[PDB]
């Protein structure tokens, strides 16, 4: 599961 | 701006045997930026049902891609891979060599 | 052994051709199971491995939802990073982002990472401690200070040490038949005359997994590192890898040479030789 400039 | 020349490899998924089904691969890796034009060729001609993998990259941030297509090798048919990219002055072509 | 999960994000500005292209890919070790192309029809996170396909709506909804957010973050960035480098709004540019986590044999957290590149070069990246940053230059320092202020690293540490390893562990189960396999290289040598006093003895390793492999040639035990042509390990297309290594041998000396293969999936290394 992926991360939830 | 950084720019890297693609490396190219032409090869089949399985050992090439005449009269049997296989996949013709063109591996390009690395290159930068990602804008790249790749074609597979059967007897100097562009192949229509060619698929590629999803754009990914390596430790050094250079990109790589697999282009591939079903085909059955014969004794006469020639295959190659044509690649174009900003780092190349003219599209580079690489013939398939089964042997090797 | 150990395992890893990594996600790869590529954002490419297209001035005069609508919004930037955004592609994302997910890997566990040397296998992919996720993917997303802003240009595709679905506008969904899609499956690229059989063992992830029946995760459920929640998973697919969750991932899709977040990946769209990632895409938007990168859209903004491409514009910000133009100004940073006083770049003309005509040029097409690239942002790359990679992060993921590792576990060891015991499947416990081992290390996390998160880096970022503008136009093919290190821009900014998280240090091994997961608490601080390392900027590549003047522009990137500004970004450093921004994220330092917003306590951004602390949240990456939380994801990396939690959700990241958690799902890596879950996928290793889901696809235990794929991800917990060791396809030993199938090997052989070819011989081809170049001239009338030179031959081509290239070794082959086929259908192996994972990618990590070592092919070396030797003459009388002596390594021919400098005299070996080695190709990049390449995808077979079926989830396995290939590699070969060739040397030139003055015809008559073939028996001087041996090829050596080392891979996780071999009991012991192989010592081929065109005897």
């Amino acid at each position: 599961k992926i991360l939830g400039v | 701006m950084i720019q890297r020349t693609p490396k190219i490899q032409v090869y089949s998924r399985h050992p090439a045997e005449n009269g049997k089904s296989n996949f013709l691969n063109c591996y390009v890796s690395g290159f930068h930026p990602s804008d790249i034009e790749v074609d597979l060729l059967k007897n100097g001609e562009r192949i229509e049902k060619v698929e590629h993998s999803d754009l990914s990259f390596s430790k050094d941030w250079s990109f790589y891609l697999l282009y591939y297509t079903e085909f059955t090798p014969t004794e006469k048919d020639e295959y190659a891979c044509r690649v174009n990219h900003v780092t190349l002055s003219q599209p580079k072509i690489v013939k398939w060599d089964r042997d090797m | 052994g150990s395992h890893s999960m990594r996600y790869f994000f590529t954002s490419v500005s297209r001035p005069g051709r609508g919004e930037p292209r955004f592609i994302a890919v997910g890997y566990v070790d040397d296998t992919q199971f996720v993917r997303f192309d802003s240009d595709a029809a679905s506008q969904r996170m899609e499956p690229r491995a059989p063992w992830i396909e029946q995760e459920g709506p929640e998973y697919w909804d969750g991932e899709t939802r977040k990946v769209k957010a990632h895409s938007q973050t990168h859209r903004v960035d491409l514009g910000t990073l133009r100004g940073y480098y006083n770049q003309s709004e005509a040029g097409s540019h690239t942002v790359q982002r990679m992060y993921g986590c590792d576990v060891g044999s015991d499947w416990r957290f081992l290390r996390g990472y998160h880096q970022y590149a503008y136009d093919g070069k290190d821009y900014i990246a998280l240090k091994e401690d997961l608490r601080s940053w390392t900027a590549a230059d003047m522009a990137a320092q500004t970004t450093k200070h921004k994220w330092e202020a917003a306590h951004v690293a602390e949240q990456l540490r939380a994801y990396l040490e939690g959700t990241c390893v958690e799902w890596l562990r879950r996928y290793l189960e889901n696809g235990k038949e794929t991800l917990q396999r060791t396809d030993a290289p199938k090997t052989h040598m070819t011989h081809h005359a170049v001239s009338d006093h030179e031959a081509t003895l290239r070794c082959w390793a086929l259908s192996f997994y994972p990618a990590e492999i070592t092919l070396t040639w030797q003459r009388d035990g002596e390594d021919q590192t400098q005299d070996t042509e080695l190709v990049e390990t390449r995808p077979a297309g079926d989830g396995t890898f290939q590699k070969w290594a060739a040397v030139v041998v003055p015809s008559g000396q073939e028996q001087r040479y041996t090829c050596h293969v080392q891979h996780e999936g071999l009991p012991k290394p192989l010592t081929l030789r065109w005897e």
